[PDB]
């Protein structure tokens, strides 16, 4: 499976769509810049809309626990 | 790890397939519990950082967390370097090069170097620096792993 | 734990895994039936009071027992430093500093200082002493937990 | 969960709710003193009430084996 | 393997059954998963290719694989002889002989002779270039076997 | 459990009954005297009336091995 095809469910937590994006971003072998580009970037992107809004405004500069603990009810 | 020899010497010496193993099932086992620090603790005597990072290497699942730790390794790196900067002038031939955050985390360091640090007189403990990075970091898993 | 090498001389040697294991697997399937006590008796032999903690430590589960043997050993730590009050003047440079009950506790001191009071001519068993108050609390805890 | 969630049941024994409780403060960081102060207060607040009418009776100074030898029968 | 004895030379030791059956299981369980990489190097510490042929010729099962891995250290292999050309004239009497991609692969050349090149002076790292080879095709695999 | 509570059934064996005995005698702290005090009383008085009636005429100064074979047809 390609790292694009990687998405958030409707109902599932972003928290087990996390895992499955480092996972496969374990799987790619690609420079660490353009790693960098695709956690910012692919993440927020394919998470679902009523997280997608949340992580919206959460703003850059945002790290892991803060993203992991702004989407937990949804 | 860096053990010390029969003859009193310290030597590196390779660790065991049940040690690696004996890790893998804590983990398995006991996820993100609390008594995976005090194991971690104990199964990392006389670890070196490269050691380290094979035991973080071979790990599968819990990929966020996997995640978050590397992020902390590289945070308490940069903190490394930032409270420690580089020394002054040429390094001397006499001695051997000051480690930075990534020489720690075993990145941009040789296992001959680990081993030089370690063994040389005075020694400096390159893994317990990063072994409190991997406890606070432990910390920070916990703390959110927590339901 | 202290061991004695080859050579004649007491060294300290690091606890072997299937040994932590074999006193993890004990509270697993024993949890607090007596036979816990001779078998901790056993695979405490030569084990410092940094061992012991990184054994109670490395518990998981029965948390409540765990919480009263910890305050069992303080209570027993408190009482060992008021029946043994602190010596006259200052420390003599040709001599080492007596243990308190933190010491003894393996809180306050280091391995090293661990190592310097039990292979020191006298030596003092700071093992055999925690080793009492576990073995007290672990009465303690055989007695309330009987139903 | 957090430590303020940790409660006992209405038909629970104590016993497995303390056990509950050195779990989750096992998962607390905070300094001795704070935890103390958790410990006489928070344990047994979150009581229920057929055991903590028998802890009100027990009075301050109370050690674990009196509270869990008190609260047996409930 | 080739392991420093205690007399302090470098010496010929064979791997342990436990050993093998660890690189067995490993393969059995993760199959294709990356920590399969970390796994092997750990396990490959000190080893000879005459070695890590016995690891690749004791795979069972995922032969499609252990197909392209064969057909990429062929690969690598000729390209080895053609970096580096075969040497000016006849062979030294003094000297010892340079490998080709076959001794590398373990293939043309003995153990005698493989133990000579490592534990000469200079030393040469035949196992440490099919290592990359082996690296490099397990990473192809890693990629294709990504669904 | 405690030692006072420890009561031989009417259908079991004598055997199954002085091994739960010393289980608890086991977990019993007491002084080597009062343990002996324990034994020579409390075992027979809360044997089964059929076997209590065996034990009746073994007399005193009886043995485990002996009483152990004296009860096993009960």
């Amino acid at each position: 499976t390609s790292i694009l095809d990687i998405r958030q469910g409707p109902k599932e937590p972003f928290r087990d769509y996390v895992d499955r994006f480092y996972k496969t971003l374990r799987a790619e072998q690609a420079s660490q810049e353009v790693k960098n580009w695709m956690t910012e970037t692919l993440l927020v992107q394919n998470a679902n809309p009523d997280c997608k809004t949340i992580l919206k405004a959460l703003g850059p500069g945002a790290t892991l626990e803060e993203m992991m603990t702004a989407c937990q009810g949804v | 790890p860096i053990v010390q020899n029969l003859q009193g010497q310290m030597v590196h010496q390779a660790i065991s397939p049940r040690t690696l193993n004996a890790w893998v099932k804590v983990v398995e086992e006991k996820a993100f519990s609390p008594e995976v620090i005090p194991m971690f603790s104990a199964l990392s005597e006389g670890a070196t950082p490269q050691d380290l990072n094979t035991m973080l290497n071979t790990v599968g699942g819990h990929q966020a967390a996997m995640q978050m730790l590397k992020e902390t390794i590289n945070e308490e790196a940069a903190e490394w370097d930032r409270l420690h900067p580089v020394h002054a002038g040429p390094i001397a031939p006499g001695q051997m090069r000051e480690p930075r955050g990534s020489d720690i985390a075993g990145t941009t360091s040789t296992l001959q170097e680990q081993i030089g640090w370690m063994t040389h007189n005075p020694p400096i403990p390159v893994g317990e620096i990063y072994k409190r990075w991997i406890i606070l970091g432990l910390n920070k898993i916990v703390r959110m792993y927590s339901p």
